[PDB]
């Protein structure tokens, strides 16, 4: 019943993030596991609005956008980079609640997750 | 796209805020001189006057909130920006739309300034009943408590020094309300010019079918719901257009203090501007309102 995501294959990639079941999300971020290590933030988007956030390393590389007839999001990447071999965490957020935007915590629903892969 | 400019900045953001002040300061103060003490106390004493209207928000208003939320499907953010509009005390900029429908300027008080008092009280344990699932952590410290005295106390200067102007001596009544007409326009159009120059370029994000849908409804059926409860039961007939500008009328400046510190500022985004943009249409909703009862004199 979680999110489904597509791509992440062995190398500019796209991979999109569709939700499962019909849910209203107030906004859909992108998280990266690296491998054996903590679950990093990667990029933002809110859902009603277009406001977005990357993080540090990835500001200008990649690029998160929704599309408004589908509910699928996608997370398009530019200039992959050989340290970016990790698996992506597709994260919705469906209650509000006080929790950073770069902590897990805010997020409810997770996704079925992807690897990225490079050389 | 996004809400650009950084909110709490000096140059502009204050200038909203340190002149409103002095916008409130004067008008109610102009605005005290038209209540008699000596029948306060008969609308206080014998609580008819009131109670319609302090349960018509507190008990009626709440569940218009909350049904708009549920029915429209909203997402459990502005889901819950319409319901803490809705659990929002009496406005106090709903006073000044009493004395433009000839109701009874002196309840409007005591369903103003002693339904404020009740916000500290009510809306703090308002929350669990109606925010069960929309959010997860507590509300208990997110309201705004030294925020509403502040508040109320601004708003109850004028309150009685509004009317004590009528024990030393009315003969300065003229001197002060023959300028205050003169004087108090200037300050309006300070507020207005300001608001469009720092949030007014980045409203057309805001607007939303689904969001404007239940800005207009909302203070409509405040009003609407909180006349026919009124003038219907038994409460006199020209005393019921004061009720009914007091329910559907509530301050909406005080929940843009709670979205600031309830959760992060990305996941609002011109969300700010909800409480701004629902002053509008409340304030437009009345200016409908206003004519249609000043038609029934003519």
């Amino acid at each position: 019943v979680q999110l489904v995501e597509s791509g992440g294959g062995l190398v500019s990639l796209r991979l999109s993030c569709a939700a499962s079941t019909n849910l209203r999300s107030y906004a859909m971020a992108w998280f990266r596991q690296a491998p054996g290590k903590e679950r990093e933030f990667v990029s933002f988007i809110n859902w009603n609005y277009g406001n977005t956030r990357y993080a540090d390393s990835v500001k200008g590389r990649f690029t998160i956008s929704r599309d408004n007839a589908k509910i699928t999001v996608y997370l398009q990447m530019n200039s992959l980079k050989p340290e970016d071999t990790a698996v992506y965490y597709c994260a919705a957020a469906t209650i509000g609640r006080l929790a950073g935007i770069d902590s897990t915590t805010l997020y409810d629903y997770w996704g079925q997750g992807t690897q990225v892969t490079v050389s | 796209f996004t809400l650009p400019p950084n909110f709490g900045k000096r140059p502009t953001d204050l200038a909203l805020s340190v002149i409103l002040v002095v916008m409130l300061f004067i008008i109610m103060l102009s605005l005290g001189c038209t209540m008699e003490f000596s029948k306060i106390k008969a609308h206080l004493w014998k609580p008819k006057g009131l109670a319609i209207a302090l349960v018509a928000q507190y008990g009626i208003m709440p569940l218009t909130a909350f049904v708009l939320g549920k029915v429209f499907r909203l997402n459990n953010i502005e889901a819950l920006a319409i319901l803490i509009c809705g659990c929002s005390p009496g406005g106090n900029l709903s006073n000044i739309f009493s004395l433009a429908m000839k109701g009874d300027m002196n309840l409007s008080i005591v369903m103003t300034t002693c339904s404020t008092f009740l916000a500290l009280g009510m809306m703090p344990l308002l929350l669990y009943i109606y925010s069960r699932g929309i959010y997860d952590g507590d509300l208990k410290d997110k309201v705004p408590y030294k925020g509403i005295v502040i508040s109320l106390v601004l708003v109850l200067i004028p309150c009685t020094i509004g009317i004590v102007l009528k024990s030393k001596r009315p003969q300065y009544m003229r001197y002060v309300i023959k300028g205050g007409m003169i004087i108090i326009l200037l300050c309006s159009v300070a507020v207005t010019v300001l608001s469009a120059i720092n949030v007014g370029k980045s409203i057309m994000f805001a607007m939303t079918p689904h969001l404007i849908a239940t800005s207009s409804l909302m203070p409509f059926i405040g009003f609407l719901l909180g006349y026919v409860l009124s003038a219907l039961f038994c409460l006199n007939g020209r005393c019921r257009r004061t009720v009914s500008m007091e329910t559907g009328c509530q301050n909406v400046q005080l929940c843009s203090t709670i979205l600031n510190v309830a959760f992060p500022p990305e996941v609002i985004g011109p969300l700010f501007f909800f409480p701004l943009l629902y002053m509008i249409f409340q304030l437009g909703e009345g200016l409908l309102l206003i004519a249609i009862f000043w038609c029934y004199e003519k």
